[PDB]
């Protein structure tokens, strides 16, 4: 069977209720062979309730399900920072084989109070340079909502060498971390001066350097 | 989900 | 009651995948086990399972490359997965999957990298604050760990006596290389009167790292 979820992500504020819709292509099991998980980054999916509708243990009750059959409803009346995950539908269906099928999967970020990052810059480590390449990180600490990181080098905007890596959003108020390097040649690097690393939220800009050397 | 189930 | 998945790690293209289920403190023979795999970043995908009878059903997309069996009395159920090709990259999961019935319980899951890229060992580089810099209530430090394959690794300071305050940042891969950061928040009289190492370990490659963060 196919399971279709919608929508594959929204953003909610903190109080919102979330609807987030299943749609199997065949009937499930019994019409209520139907369950819903929670997944957050880096573990595996909690059960929050199965055969449509019945709680699992210790789920709070903001979470309820409705439905039957092929079409199915996830509820979250009152949405919190500890809600933001990514949420999948699981339908049972025993013909032709017997199959578990899972959806698509929401991803529910949460909107907390706004909050602007701070920003640190960490210079390269002085034993890198022999190898090569150096890598210069940037930090930019509880925020949101999202941010873009520019690099500036010499006042000069970098367009290649940029990785970032997100953190997922704090369970209590909704912050994230942000980490991004920017890495050079060892001679891009000791032929420039001042390094730059720009992070912007909506209209604001909060800017670290430091000078090499 | 038992995979035994009469269908 | 628990499942666990034994170790997974990097396979290459054309291998034969492995992974063993071993289930505590519930009985194997009345009870379902699934194997579910989820690749970087994507959705969970349902492989298949072995059955209360002892008798498998796997995904349409799986029957052809995949067998799974249960060893009732070493409490094992095994996937087989071969042929495999880097679209197999995923983190595996065991489970018993309670859809419309009141158990249920999911393993930690074990990442399983298809590539013909080699293992790397990390190097790891100390990020200290801006030189002579003394600005702020708090100090971060922080650990880089650059240029090693496959995932993953395991980082924490001061051999784990020094957890709060600690942000560990998802790897992101590049051209078959994975680099990580960590950093650690402490007061401005902590650091650098208190010593603050970072420990990295590789275990794929069973290289370890102490770096101890030093003023510049």
């Amino acid at each position: 069977i196919d399971m279709t979820q919608t929508p594959s992500s929204k953003s909610v504020a903190v109080g919102d209720t979330v609807t987030i819709n299943c749609q199997a292509s065949e009937t499930v099991y019994k019409n209520n062979y139907l369950a819903w998980y929670q997944q957050k980054p880096g573990q595996p999916p909690k059960r929050l309730i199965y055969s449509v509708s019945t709680l699992d243990s210790g789920v709070p009750s903001r979470f309820s399900g409705s439905g039957s059959g092929t079409q199915f409803t996830l509820t979250i009346s009152g949405v919190q920072c500890d809600d933001a995950a990514t949420y999948y539908c699981a339908g049972y269906r025993t013909t032709p084989i017997y199959h578990i099928r899972f959806g698509g999967g929401t991803e529910v970020v949460v909107e907390g109070d706004p909050v602007a990052p701070t920003v640190l810059i960490f210079p390269p480590a002085a034993d890198q340079v022999a190898t090569g390449t150096v890598t210069i990180v940037c930090v930019a600490n509880k925020y949101f909502p999202d941010v873009t990181v520019t690099w500036e080098v010499d006042g000069t905007t970098q367009t290649t060498g940029i990785e970032n890596s997100k953190t997922p959003q704090n369970s209590a108020d909704c912050t994230y971390n942000l980490s991004s390097t920017l890495t050079l040649t060892s001679t891009q690097y000791n032929s420039h001066k001042e390094y730059t690393c720009k992070v912007t939220q909506g209209t604001t800009s909060v800017v670290q350097s430091f000078n090499r050397g | 989900q038992d995979g035994n189930e009469e269908m | 009651q628990s499942v666990e998945e034994s170790e997974g790690g990097l396979f290459k293209p054309t291998d034969t995948l492995t992974l063993t289920c071993t289930v505590s403190g519930f009985s194997l023979s009345s009870n379902a086990i699934s194997w579910v795999r989820q690749a970087p970043g994507k959705g969970l995908e349902w492989i298949g399972f072995v059955a209360v009878t002892g008798y498998s059903y796997y995904a349409s997309w799986a029957k052809s490359r995949s067998t799974i069996t249960r060893n009732t009395g070493l409490n094992t159920v095994t996937l087989k997965m071969t042929s495999l090709t880097a679209a197999d990259t995923a983190t595996y999961f065991c489970a018993r999957i309670g859809i419309g019935i009141d158990f249920n319980i999911w393993g930690p899951g074990t990442l399983v990298t298809v590539s013909s890229a080699k293992t790397t060992a990390p190097s790891v580089y100390p990020l200290a604050p801006v030189c002579g810099d003394t600005t702020g209530s708090s100090v971060t430090l922080g650990c880089l760990v650059k240029g090693y394959f496959p995932e993953p690794v395991t980082l924490t300071w001061n051999s784990g006596s020094l957890s709060s305050g600690v942000h560990t940042f998802p790897a992101v891969l590049q051209s078959d290389l994975y680099t990580l950061s960590s950093s650690v928040t402490v007061t401005s009289s902590t650091w650098p009167s208190q010593s603050i190492t970072c420990n990295v370990a590789h275990p794929a490659s069973s290289t370890k790292v102490d770096k101890k963060i030093e003023p510049r």
